[PDB]
């Protein structure tokens, strides 16, 4: 039986119950975090695995934004410098086409 | 001067520090040895184990009877023609309207004395508090229901009501056994293929009610009467038992059947209320205290309500200041330092204080380390919240923060230059 400091009673014949919270020869010394937490480092009740969960799904969120917006990016860099001053003919174009070569293909 | 709100949890020291400022006060330490449920209660009912009682035949002889009366609970059948014979085994010489008296009756045990009583709790509250201020050391009974004044060593103290309390009572009932929660309906049990067959008003009652069924037939062999007999189910249903009320409780309670209450039920906060008799000739000691420090040792993944930690500061102002503290325990609280080092303490870790917010005085820091992710490495245990707190791994995940600033720049410049080339030309 698990047991965290909580309590839990064993029952044997007729000698007297005994109830422990798990006493022993060692103590904590200002342990787990300030806002509610599980007993030791261990993941279960899930609080230390919530922030693995979290993280990865941060990541995914940075290359879905990234991609839609470049897109978009693109076609003005085509834009831009066609509008500007044409750009028909110009070294000009190219700088800002490699980017939008990339971007659409 | 007045008024902390204190939880209830036994043999851990509470620390409440309330007074006017500057501290030089008492510190006030209080503990909690065991609640007391204490019954305010209605009987129910009291049942036993039951001894049936069915008389030897009587017989007259001839003719017809009838029968009477109550003991208890009674059942009576006249039976008529009994016996066949009519030489002296009938002792009549009629056996077509000779008669028998058949009678039963139902009469208490011994096990009456004893087991069982039921009873129909709600208890009311009284605590057991024990007072330190830190000059002596003593335990006290009071009702924390109702405004509750007593002054011990001449400090007021005022009990506030005790609310949202656990409650282990409701429908029991208490054998000497052991005590059991379980459900009934009074008086109104009977036969024998249930527990508590017998039903009785008071202690030493003189009715009952029973169903119980005991049946008689006339003699009509050489034998002496023919029976069927249903016995006593209480006696079965001894072994069977309900479920322990013992064990019933989500936190503490061991539950004494003798004077019936419940021990140490750690539930129900007490708003508390002093004055101390402040003033005294307060301010005239009042230690300060200078580079405040944690060290952590005994950090150990077990779970135990010890602590054992130092913290290394220096004074050079003799004197007792009240500590400590409103957001940490220590199990000192009275301490004359006019110089000091490294100094050791007890804490009361993983009981009620996870955090710690420790004082030596009006001064403060906060602490302490000691929890590593998942692999294991040491880290700091505060002070922001992201779970396994303050780390390189807890700055590595964080730093996604980046990534949204990046996408962020690029959306910025993309709507502001396409304003800019309609302009342009």
């Amino acid at each position: 039986i698990q047991v965290g400091a909580e309590g839990v009673e064993y029952v044997w014949g007729n000698n007297n119950p005994v109830r422990l919270w798990a006493q022993k020869s060692s103590s904590s010394s200002a342990h787990g975090n300030p806002i509610s937490i599980v007993s030791h480092y261990y993941d279960l009740y899930p609080y230390w695995t919530i922030t693995v969960l979290a993280s990865l799904g941060l990541l995914i969120v940075i290359s879905s934004g990234f991609s839609c917006f470049l897109c978009s990016v693109a076609r003005t860099k085509c834009l831009t410098p066609y509008q500007l001053a044409p750009g028909a003919q110009l070294p000009t174009f190219i700088a800002l086409l490699c980017c939008a070569k990339s971007a659409r293909a | 001067y007045e008024s902390t709100t204190m939880p209830n949890q036994v043999g851990i020291p509470f620390k409440a520090l309330i007074e006017r400022p500057g501290y030089a006060g008492l510190p006030l330490s209080l503990v909690v040895i065991k609640s007391e449920l204490v019954p305010s209660l209605v009987q129910d009912y009291i049942t036993c184990n039951y001894k049936t009682v069915v008389p030897s035949p009587y017989i007259k002889c001839c003719g017809g009877a009838e029968c009477s009366k109550n003991e208890a609970d009674y059942k009576c059948s006249v039976f008529t023609g009994v016996y066949p014979f009519m030489w002296g085994g009938a002792y009549c010489f009629c056996d077509t309207e000779n008669s028998q008296m058949s009678e039963v009756y139902v009469t208490r045990g011994e096990s009456c004395e004893a087991d069982a009583i039921a009873y129909q709790v709600t208890a009311s509250l009284k605590a057991q508090v024990m007072i330190s201020i830190g000059e002596l050391n003593q335990t006290v009974d009071v009702f924390v229901n109702g405004d509750s004044p007593a002054r011990i060593q001449q400090s007021k103290f005022i009990l506030g009501p005790i609310s949202s309390a656990w409650s282990p009572f409701d429908k029991v009932i208490v054998y000497r056994d052991e005590v059991y929660n379980e459900d009934y309906a009074p008086y109104g049990s009977g036969q024998a293929g249930r527990f508590g067959d017998i039903q009785s008003r008071t202690v030493n009652s003189t009715d009952v009610y029973a169903n119980t069924n005991l049946k008689l037939k006339r003699p009509a062999s050489g034998n002496v009467v023919p029976y069927t007999q249903t016995p006593s189910g209480f006696s079965y249903w001894k072994k069977e038992k309900g479920v322990p009320l013992n064990r019933n409780a989500p936190f503490g309670c061991i539950i004494k059947v003798n004077p019936v209450r419940a021990e140490n039920c750690v539930y129900g906060n007490i708003p508390i209320s002093m004055d101390i008799a402040d003033a005294f000739t307060r301010i005239d000691e009042s230690p300060s205290v200078s580079l405040k420090a944690c060290e952590v040792q005994s950090c150990t993944y077990s779970s135990d309500f010890g602590g054992v930690a130092s913290i290394s500061y220096t004074s050079n102002k003799v004197g007792k200041c009240a500590i400590s503290s409103n957001s940490a325990t220590m199990k000192d609280s009275v301490q004359d330092v006019q110089e000091s080092g490294a100094l050791s303490l007890f804490f009361a870790t993983s009981s009620v204080e996870p955090n710690f917010v420790v004082q030596v005085c009006n001064a403060r820091i906060t602490c302490g380390k000691c929890e590593p992710p998942k692999d294991i490495v040491p880290y700091a245990a505060k002070n922001d919240a992201e779970f396994p707190s303050i780390s390189t791994t807890a700055w590595q995940w964080l730093a996604t923060t980046s990534g949204p600033l990046t996408i962020l720049v690029v959306a910025i410049i993309v709507v502001v230059v396409v304003s800019i080339v309609v302009c342009a030309r």
